[PDB]
Parts: C-alpha cells; structure tokens; sequence
C-alpha cells in the first residue's frame, strides 16, 4: 500500500510505451485503446491518480474519441465530493 | 492432350521421385522436380487449403 | 535361443516370398526376444533380424515402430552392438524404400552422436554408417540439412584418418 | 552460423520487395528449423536452430503468421522438456512471436504464463530470469492480458517485488 | 532488316482417338507380385473390391 | 511413350496411394497433389487439414 504510489509511475511510464506505438502503429490503435480501459479499471479509484494517468493517454486520443473513460472519471469525481471538476 | 499429359508429367516425376520411382519419357526431359518453382506450389497450396 | 533363430532365418531363405504368411506369428515373440535375452545373444539376433528382414522385404512395415524402438534403445557407444545394427539400417532401407523417411527421424540422433564421438579404431563404426547413408537415396530430401554438415566436418578435420575422410568425400559424392 | 544469422535478417528484409522468390524459400527455411528443433536430439544444433528461428520471426512477419500455431507449439513443447542455451533461445522467440502477432495468440498467454512463472521462481531449470522477464513483459504487452494475471498466479506480485530486493543486475 | 522468326508453330497435330487397354483381372493377383494385406488398392479412384 | 518406372524399379504398394498411380498424375493431378501435400512432413505447418 506504500508501494502503491510508486508503482503508478510505472503504470505511466509503461503507457507512454504504448503512445510510441499508438503513433507508430495505426493497425493497433483499437487494441491499445481497450488495453488502456481495461488496465484503469484494475487501479485504484482516487482522483488524482487517474488525472495523472489520462494526461498521459491525452498525448494521442482527445476526450471525445474515448467517452467512457471520461464519464468514469466524472463519475469518481461525483462520488469523491468534487463536482467543480465533474462539470468541467 | 500431349501438353497435359506432360505438364502432370512433371508432377508425376516429383511424387514418384518419392517412392523409389522414376518415370521415364521417350523425348527424355532433364530433371524437374528440384525446380524453385516447386516451393511456389507448396506455399501456394498450403494458403488456399 | 541361437539354433532355433538360424532355423528360422533358413527357413524364411528356403521359403521365398511365401514366407510373409508366418511374420505375424513370428514377429511379435522375435521382437519380444531382443528386448528381454541376455546380453550375449542380442548382436546375434539383431544379425538375424536383419536376415528375416531382407526376405520378406516391405511386409515388415507393420513391425517398423516395434523394431525402430528396439535399435534405439540398444544403441550405446559400444562398438560391437553398432556395426551390427549399422548393418540392420542397411537392410531396413533397401525392404522399405520409400517408406523409410518415417522411420529415418528417430534414428537420426543416433547417427549424429555416432559422428560427434566415435572412439571407433580408425574411425569404422563412422565409415560403415557413410556406407549406409548412401543407400539413404532420396529418404534423405528432409533430413539433409542435418545429416550434411556432421558428414562435411568429417573429410575437412585434419586430426581423423585418411580411410574416414575418403569414406566421407564418397558419400557427398554419392547422395548428388 | 554469425552469417547465416546475418543473410536470413537481409533475406527477410527482402520478402516485401520480391515476395514470390523469397516467400517460398522462406518457408522452406522454417520447415528445415522445426525440423532441426524437434528432430536433431543435440544441444548446439536445437540451440542455434531457435536463434534462427528468432530472425525468421522478426524480419518475416508476414510469411510467419499463417503458421504461427504450428511454431509456437513446437517452441512451448521444447520448454515442457525434462543444455540453458536452447531454452533462453526458445524464450527470446516466443517473445519475439507476441511482437508480431497479438491477440491472435491470446489462447496461448495462461499455457506461457504458468510455464515462465515456473521458471522466474527456482534456479533448477536455472534459465535467465533476464530473459524469462523479458518474454513475460513481450506477452502481456502485445497480447493485452492485463490485471487478470495477479488473480489468475496470486503469487506474481511476490514474485516481482522479489527481483527488485534480491538479484544484483540493472537489465 | 528483320529476322528469321521461328515463333510460328510449324505444325498443329491432334490427337483424334485414345485407345485405353486395361489389363486388370479385378480380384486375382499376378504370380510376380505379392501384395501386402493392407495394400495400395484405388484404381482410377473407384476400389475395385467393392 | 510415358513410362511409370525405370526397367528395375517396382511401382510402390503404399495403401494411402492409388495403385493408379502414374495414370492418376497424368490424369488428375489436384487430385493426388493434394493427397500427397497431406501425407508429408509439412502438414504439420497446417492443422485441420486431413
């Protein structure tokens, strides 16, 4: 659980692997894309800890071309006691 | 007909080849059946099936 | 065990092709024989085999997985038992022909072994298997690429006598 | 053997300019290194043939993927053998394969997964934890086989935080 | 200044008629060959024991 | 002439084979291309295919 910090930054660095690729390879965008959704279910629901990790994806895939991962993140940011950030 | 018989001709020299067997043709052709062309049919074959 | 199988082998040579009526029952206890006989007597009946095998020619199919699996399990770096069943490949080949390259890939560790470490007095159990590999014929189409090179190391090493080295440049010579 | 390595990338290489010339003979190499893997019962010889078979992968992709099922089980079959070469060879083409297929070979990562878990624990089949690492990182990157392995090998999370509090190498 | 062209099929021979002579005797084996009890036995695809 | 075999050779006896065989080549040929590209050792290279 002390570890847990440390090993978002690896989780970050491994996605910005996966930016490489993204745009390199157009052949493996959908795959990457669903890569990517399925790996932020696994981590931890804070808010910063996603904000961190979807500025990363960001480098490559505009909000609009990925609903599903924005309504999740304004949905933790309902449940969280935030909603300034959940409008924007 | 002669044509087709000497085109599966060929392929009868490299099954037979095979078997301990060498068909013999009256015009002798010289040996086919190491022909590059050969690994074209193997791949060829072995996509469409 | 010795006289009744030099019978048998005079027999099945009497016979001719007729013969191939008794393998059925002859074979499996034959077989049955080699694997359980005491030492002493298994150069003998794999002679012998070779024999039985050399009349009846392709009707031996049936028993090739039982007899493959018999050589390859009493072939060790011992010199005695290797020329007798170098000899016994010969024989197999020639009764098979064409069939042989479903059996080839199971003996052919052996047979890279016996080029990698013969201690063999000049080298024959090495030079008796050329000898063999030349009868191989076009068996041989998908295994040459590792039988090729072990042969090819043998005429070019300085260090192995001059009959080994004939007996390898005579078999590239050969298999073209 | 360096020169042969060194023609089979070249050759490759050349399998999109003039594919009817090398595609054929292409897969007449792979059929003579499957056959020198499984066949040839000698260390040296299985040990290069994978190395082989490694730049036959990498540098001919498209001639490789129709027979990818074939490859990966003779491959998986030498890991399941009762010489270290041939395995850390064998290891670095299977990571090699996930590069260049990908979900196409998502039915083989849990057969690879509990074989390389096997090997990252216990220095009996002492393999190079480097390269076993390495394979395993190729699989869950290309195949997308994400969070499912922490539940699926409890122990994976013991395991990796063991590397990074017992061996003495930076790679 | 052209050149002798031997392209020309000098000669377009047909073959009119075909002659197929079976020497099959379906069921008795000939005296030279003894044949194997499983055997090779299709003969123009049809097996003749049938 | 067309000819299955050399004076000393034998025609093969090998039960997946026709006894036909030389006339089958010559005459349908897919036929027994096929069949043979699935008696080989590169078979392997393609499962699912009897």
């Amino acid at each position: 659980s002390r570890a847990y910090g440390a090993m978002v930054s690896c989780h970050m660095l491994s996605e910005l692997e996966e930016v490489i690729q993204y745009k390199l390879v157009p052949e493996r965008r959908e795959i990457i894309r669903q890569i990517w959704w399925e790996r932020l279910q696994g981590c931890q629901r804070i808010v910063e800890d996603w904000q961190k990790i979807l500025m990363v994806r960001s480098l490559v895939v505009s909000p609009h071309e990925d609903m599903r991962t924005w309504l999740k993140y304004a949905s933790l940011c309902g449940k969280s006691g935030r909603l300034a950030l959940a409008h924007k | 007909l002669v044509a087709s018989l000497f085109r599966n001709f060929l392929l009868a020299e490299r099954i037979m080849r095979s078997y301990n067997c060498t068909p013999v043709s009256s015009p002798r052709l010289p040996p086919t059946y190491m022909h590059a062309m050969w690994q074209a049919w193997d791949l060829a074959v072995d996509i469409c099936l | 065990h010795t006289m009744v199988v030099q019978a048998i082998t005079f027999i099945f040579k009497s016979l001719g092709l007729k013969c191939v009526q008794f393998l059925p029952q002859v074979m499996p206890t034959f077989l049955n024989v080699i694997r359980v006989c005491d030492g002493a007597i298994r150069e003998f009946l794999f002679q012998q085999l070779g024999m039985l095998v050399s009349f009846v020619k392709s009707h031996i199919r049936p028993y090739m997985d039982e007899i493959v699996t018999l050589m390859r399990e009493f072939w060790v770096m011992n010199t005695s038992i290797q020329s007798t069943i170098i000899l016994l490949i010969e024989q197999i080949v020639v009764a098979l022909g064409g069939e042989f390259k479903l059996y080839l890939p199971q003996l052919i560790p052996h047979m890279l072994r016996v080029f990698m470490h013969d201690n063999s007095p000049g080298r024959i159990v090495s030079i008796k298997l050329l000898a063999a590999i030349q009868l191989f014929g076009a068996n041989l189409d998908d295994y040459l690429h590792l039988l090729l090179p072990p042969i090819v190391k043998l005429f070019d090493a300085p260090e192995a006598p001059l009959p080994s080295r004939k007996a390898a440049l005579e078999t590239v010579d050969r298999l073209t | 053997f360096e020169i042969r390595e060194l023609a089979i990338c070249t050759v490759g290489r050349l399998s999109s300019m003039n594919p009817a010339f090398v595609m054929p003979f292409l897969r007449k190499m792979l059929i003579q290194i499957l056959t020198e893997l499984e066949h040839s019962g000698i260390g040296r010889i299985k040990e290069q043939s994978a190395r082989m078979l490694g730049h036959l992968v990498s540098n001919a992709p498209r001639l490789i993927r129709p027979y990818m099922e074939p490859i990966l089980k003779a491959l998986i079959l030498k890991l399941k053998d009762p010489n270290p070469g041939v395995i850390n060879n064998v290891l670095a083409t299977i990571g090699e394969l996930a590069q260049v297929s990908g979900l196409e070979m998502r039915k083989w990562v849990d057969e690879l997964f509990i074989i390389i878990m096997d090997m990252l624990q216990d220095s009996s089949l002492l393999a190079k934890r480097q390269v076993a690492l390495w394979t395993l990182g190729q699989l869950v990157a290309s195949t997308g086989y994400v969070v499912e392995p922490y539940r699926k090998y409890p122990t994976l999370l013991e395991v990796l935080l063991n590397f990074l509090k017992t061996e003495q190498n930076q790679g | 200044k052209s050149l002798a062209q031997s392209w020309r099929m000098k000669d377009r021979m047909k073959t009119v008629s075909v002659a197929l002579v079976l020497c099959l005797n379906v069921g008795v084996d000939p005296p030279d060959v003894v044949k194997t009890t499983p055997c090779a036995r299709l003969e123009c695809w049809i097996d003749p024991l049938s | 002439q067309l000819a299955a075999c050399e004076a000393t050779e034998l025609l093969p006896m090998i039960p997946d084979l026709p006894a036909d065989l030389f006339t089958s080549c010559l005459t349908t040929p897919i036929k027994i291309a096929l069949r043979w590209f699935c008696m080989q050792k590169c078979v392997s290279l393609v499962p699912g295919v009897t």
